[PDB]
C-alpha cells in the first residue's frame, strides 16, 4: 500500500505464470523449428533443370 | 508443407500391353501365321534340353 497499487498482487502472480508459459513456448518453438518440414526440406518438390517426370 | 497429391495418370498406359503379353507368354494357344505357342519356362527348358552350338 506504501508504493504499490492494489492489483500489483495479481500482476506479479500473472507475470510469473506468463514467464513460465513463455519459457515453455520458446522451447516448443525451437523444437518444432528444428523438426519442421521447411528446415529439413520434406514434401517440397525441388524444381529440376530439365523437368523430368517419374 | 502437406504431402502432395499428384493428379492420376491418363486412360492409356503400359499396363494393358504388359498384361496382354504376359497372358500370351503362357497357356499355349494358336498364333495366326504359325501353328502353336509354347508357355515361357517350357520353351526355356526345351532350349537347355536340345542345347545351342558352342565355339
Ligand atoms: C540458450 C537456450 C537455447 C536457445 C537457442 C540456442 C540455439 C539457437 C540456434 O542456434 O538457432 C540456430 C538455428 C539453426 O536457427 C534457427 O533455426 C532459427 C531459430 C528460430 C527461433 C528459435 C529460438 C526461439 C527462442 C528459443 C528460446 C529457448
Amino acid at each position: 500500500a506504501q508504493i504499490f497499487p492494489r492489483n500489483a498482487n495479481l500482476l506479479s502472480r500473472l507475470s510469473i505464470f506468463a514467464l513460465v508459459l513463455l519459457v515453455v513456448e520458446g522451447i516448443l518453438i525451437l523444437g518444432v523449428y528444428f523438426r519442421s518440414n521447411y528446415f529439413r526440406q520434406v514434401n517440397v518438390a525441388i524444381e529440376q533443370p530439365v523437368a523430368f517426370s517419374h | 508443407p502437406f504431402t502432395p497429391q499428384p493428379a492420376p495418370v491418363t486412360g492409356n498406359t503400359y499396363r494393358t500391353y504388359v498384361n496382354d503379353a504376359r497372358t500370351l507368354l503362357n497357356s499355349y494357344g494358336y498364333t495366326m501365321e504359325g501353328k502353336v505357342h509354347i508357355p515361357i519356362d517350357r520353351a526355356m527348358d526345351l532350349i537347355v534340353e536340345r542345347g545351342l552350338p558352342v565355339r
